[PDB]
């Protein structure tokens, strides 16, 4: 939702992994292998942090009695009271499913974000050395090994070396 | 050859509101609301008083409850439904203003007012108010005339407010079973007892009368009280039917003071109490009682709200 | 060859407010605050009793416009601008709050006290309380000496509350022209009436005088009030100058109250009211009547919030 | 406005098109025509349904008379409890005003974001056998023909079955 | 050959505060909530009426202070802590309802009831209260018996209201320093003042008593007031201990009350005052007082909140 | 954050440009230099505008006392007004906290948005006869003088010109 990627043309994800919450699954020669990428899932993990410990955070305001459980107050204050506390409870109520909901939609929002930013740094990696297979993985016209694999990863990845052999690869 | 990329997922996802939908599977989330109580007066490290059987006002008039309450000290006030404030049966005008003061006075310090008296009896008990037998009121003096039927010579008394901070002067007023009664106490004719003190001018008549018996007892003593603020004078003008201040009190500091059921408990601390215990939580709201003084998250009416803290869950 | 892609848009699009810009065209907006007034109480599926002439506190009493309205029972009680709360000119001490008991009480329901009288009168009417000639408050007894300047034998009367639920408990005081005609009703001498529960204990003494006529009569009854709680009595010592409870009040169960000046409707259903009607709608707030009751819409100072259901409108 | 597509690359939309919100306009050998994405168009809707479900609901909170309009309470308590309404009053009037705006602006960036998918769902489709106009339609250099249309629209088309075709019409 | 895409920086960014972090850099920033006061009673192009001396319930009864006070007219009215209702010493009854009610009044104008008197002295100064030697409250008159010791002819008189405004209606009742000169005063006996309109009733008995000198007096006088609607009567019926309404009060508009210590200043334009000057700022938000009132932003704890005018500044 | 651009793939600004917020920096025949696009800067900006108007805004309600600082009023009436005005106070603070908390992700991400919105709105004009860098720029594959440069930031130039020179460059 909103940024297209999770639920969106990245059709489920993997309970396989768990290192981390976004990840590479190849298939090269060598066969099929996953593996985490930390940086993306740090900024996710942080990002929510940041939320956690903005709400999960501590009034020092002291508020006292104005009532009585055991010798009932008179009834005309009595009443101007409850009136009054009834009020700020409809307050709160509102202010917490509101909070809730709104910082709701912003984490979702927020992962399917960080992936998409993950697509499309790689996409610009692999400049026209690959093309999109359309449901998140790149067709790789090409051959790209374990080394290879982790060049990538890892954000060391040149396009120049396999630019020759990626060009006519493709025609 | 090709690389993919993805993200995790669960089999078993929480499900949230968004502003969007309801009951979205996210990968994990975590409550807003707190729904669990401690039942327990969670108070370590504080100066603690339970008064048990003492009733708050009690501390300032001085029946039998109230002996090792006098002149307590404290941060937290704890109030009990057992507690009573009175022996001989009455109670005080303007109450709740005063149990207000009380609770947040960080407690009591006495001074003798000094009250002399000429020309009466100063020392009627009764078998409401048992110490020794027959009692009465510790910091109070039923001023009763000479002998059965005498004359209340009119008298005039003042005490002036030394200290710094401002007093709490307290009087009572005696309503006789009947007017008989009245007479032999204090003797006949229309007795008006009259008060002020500078920013405060007042003034009471008893009104003898037929009520019904509690502690043994049909008669009724209501009290009066006011704030003495520093270098002011307060004059008691009176002719009978008039309790006197043996003792002033006066305030100590800040506490907070609550009405609570449940026992102390010095191995946990808290700032957030009810009657029915302590909310010990870090989360901003609570659904566990409306009421609740102290330091408190805020009271909602939902019982949960749950925060995401993951992404969506998407399975197969 | 080729393909586009693109979106809807419309003629006349409704603007709208963001966080950025105001006004911005959108393709359609609904209204998020009621500003439609339905100008009658729709009452359908509920037990209204509308009091009319009737005033609420006269339901306790018994003033002639109030002899339907004696043992009501009701799930929305109305009040009317043409009710009245009494015969004999009068108030009510501490009025308000009775009123508020009785708003939400789901009606009341008598039970006679069955006080008994030795050596006074009972039955005392009036030119301004009138059934057949000169009458009085129903639930209430003019409590009278026995003839012109005759003694007022000083009495008492107790009555406990046997129930399970608690009891209104009224009783009054006369206020006569002069003290000469204070002497004719209940002979001389000061008026001493006194009254206590357990849980509470007040006194009364009339105030004869001069004051301008009201229902041609220059006198005026003051009632007063207590809630009895299961198993405590009250005691009523006096000497004259009092108006007797012939029956206690209990409680039935729940109801809302509400003030108006429309037509009661079965025809449609509501549970936000106001005095101008009723506030039908799904709409989180309104601009009606900031003091609308039930369940309400929130009232909010704007006439108008439009919400955006569709996307920016861009024509050509 | 902030994911680019409505009243950006895309400038003005279609007062033709009534059965849906976004939609495709081809003109191919038969000629032009027009047809509505009922999948994008249901997931814009839905998420606003879902908002309207969310703020169209009742409150059961019941409040009270602590007032008079008929014989005026002591004016203190009288002046507390108006201080204390036109209080409640403010906050709920902010509340509101902030609210509408809130998902205003949220309403519209999110049928910006539906469309900005809906153009990156064919783009990926398409593959390399055409290349971005600039103004939101796509240069199909190959023939296609209205079952070529309806195979998009349908997500069936396979870019194979006319990459020969493309390649060398591109240059 | 290349093109690049970039976007503004600078050296020193301001830091605020996110959803999702603390102290994030941005460009530019401004802040939201208000400290600068501005210490003076920013009064331009406003009616303003400072009472200094004068308190504002003494512009009812008329004591020196308030002599050139007893009509005025304002948008503005400024209280001060000099400020004093009073000479003879005294209270005002519910005082702080009727200081609200003349806060907002836009000023008063008086109107003569023409209470006439027969049988007794009119005419009581004291040297508490000095203009030309002893004087008295200027809007009030204190009614004596003819002689020392002679009667009090128990006594009516009414005004009714002719405007079509509600009036003020104001009375004192004396509490002697003794029950002897409360006989020098207003002669002997038991000493009854009723007081009723039409819509209220009570009445009121002095209490002579000793109290300590205030003024150089040990009386008191507590004044009374009602508020009483266009085209009905109030009366007066008494026996002596009486201040008697010269004139009536009467509102004539809408206006602003405040209390304040610092000065007036027609040189700048503000509408949210506090007694130590004036907020002007269109911010939201204020953290200078809590108790604010006119037109002001929200008073908030924070002392700072910075809104994010720019971008994320990033820098190398 | 959350578009990817500020922060992101364009690592960190330019303390050189003054004119406006987004630019063009070309290194061609003739070097280097900068100018700044006068259209998304204003968009930002009027934006941001729209945001300042809706909060340095002024209530018309009044309040009067209800209080007094001099001659305090009774302590039962006196602790409902204090309990009532600090239960207010904690609403606003927490409404002003959030407020300033919500419209900051906004501005921070929305200035992050208008780049993303001009980055692929030249990748758009550049058709084919570019390519990603990577780090935020295009390398053009054939020349562009600085009258070719202007053609860009103004948004006229035409591809089809240069592209028979790139198509073959870039092999
Ligand atoms: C043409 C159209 O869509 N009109 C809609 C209506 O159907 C809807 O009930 C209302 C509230 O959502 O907004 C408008
Ligand atoms: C006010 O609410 C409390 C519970 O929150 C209730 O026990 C009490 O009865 C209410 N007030 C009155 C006057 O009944
Ligand atoms: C789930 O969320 C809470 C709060 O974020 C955290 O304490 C807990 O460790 C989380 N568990 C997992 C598996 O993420
Ligand atoms: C009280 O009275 C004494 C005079 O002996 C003086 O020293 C003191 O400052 C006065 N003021 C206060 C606030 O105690
Ligand atoms: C009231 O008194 C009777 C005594 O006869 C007793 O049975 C009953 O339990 C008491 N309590 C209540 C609530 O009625
Ligand atoms: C309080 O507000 C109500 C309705 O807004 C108004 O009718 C009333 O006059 C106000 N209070 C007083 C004391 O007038
Ligand atoms: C910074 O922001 C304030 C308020 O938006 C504005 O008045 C000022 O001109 C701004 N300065 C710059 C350099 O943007
Ligand atoms: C007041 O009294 C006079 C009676 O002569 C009358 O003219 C006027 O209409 C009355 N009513 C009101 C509301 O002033
Ligand atoms: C209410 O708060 C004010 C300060 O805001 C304080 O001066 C006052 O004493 C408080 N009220 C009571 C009854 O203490």
């Amino acid at each position: 939702g909103i940024f297209g990627a999770i639920a969106g043309f990245i059709e489920n994800g993997w309970e396989g992994l768990i290192d981390g919450w976004y990840g590479f699954r190849h298939q090269n020669a060598q066969g099929e292998g996953t593996a985490a990428d930390y940086k993306s899932t740090q900024s996710a993990i942080d990002q929510i942090t940041g939320k956690l410990n903005r709400l999960i955070a501590k009034t020092n305001q002291q508020f006292k009695l104005i009532d009585n459980e055991f010798n009932e107050v008179e009834k005309q204050i009595g009443n101007v009271i409850n009136w009054t506390r009834d009020s700020i409870t409809e307050v709160w109520s509102y202010n917490a499913e509101l909070l809730v909901a709104m910082e709701n939609q912003h984490t979702i929002d927020l992962a399917d974000s960080e992936m998409d930013k993950l697509y499309e740094r790689v996409k610009r990696q692999l400049r026209e050395n690959a093309e999109e297979d359309g449901t998140g993985c790149f067709e790789i016209f090409h051959k790209c090994d374990d080394d290879c694999m982790a060049s990538i990863r890892n954000n060391t990845y040149d396009h120049r070396k396999y630019r020759e052999e990626a060009m006519q690869n493709r025609i | 050859d090709k690389i993919c990329l993805g993200h995790h997922a669960v089999s078993n996802g929480t499900k949230v509101n968004t502003l969007t939908e309801r009951g979205v599977e996210v990968v994990n989330a975590t409550e807003t609301v707190e729904r669990t109580n401690t039942p327990r007066i969670c108070s370590k490290g504080k100066r603690t008083v339970d008064l048990g059987q003492c009733g708050l006002l009690g501390t300032i008039t001085g029946p039998p409850q109230c002996d090792q309450f006098l002149e307590f000290s404290a941060d937290l006030i704890i109030e009990r439904r057992e507690g009573s404030d009175v022996c001989y049966p009455g109670k005080f005008v303007n109450e709740e203003a005063l149990r207000q003061i009380l609770r947040e006075s960080g407690g009591i310090d006495k001074e003798p007012m000094g009250f002399t008296y000429n020309g009466i009896r100063t020392n009627g008990a009764t078998s409401a108010c048992r110490r020794s037998g027959s009692s009465f009121y510790a910091e109070m003096k039923w001023l009763l005339s000479n002998t059965d039927n005498a004359a209340f010579p009119q008298m005039t008394k003042s005490y002036k407010n030394t200290r710094e901070s401002p007093a709490i002067i307290v009087w009572g007023i005696h309503h006789s079973v009947s007017t008989a009664e009245q007479t032999k106490l204090y003797g006949s004719g229309n007795k008006l007892v009259t008060v002020g003190s500078s920013n405060y001018q007042q003034s009471f008549v008893p009104s003898p009368g037929a009520r019904p018996q509690v502690n043994g007892q049909s008669g009724r003593i209501d009290f009066h009280w006011l704030i003495l603020n520093p270098n002011d004078t307060v004059t008691f003008s009176f002719n009978g039917a008039f309790i006197a201040p043996d003792r002033a009190s006066f305030l100590r500091g800040k506490s907070m003071g609550i009405q609570s059921r449940v026992q102390v408990d010095a191995n946990c601390e808290g700032d957030c109490y009810h009657s029915g215990g302590t909310i010990i939580s870090n989360l901003p709201f609570q659904n566990i009682d409306s009421r609740a003084v102290g330091k408190c998250p805020r009271y909602v009416k939902q019982r949960s709200l749950l925060l995401a803290t993951g992404m969506k869950n998407v399975p197969e």
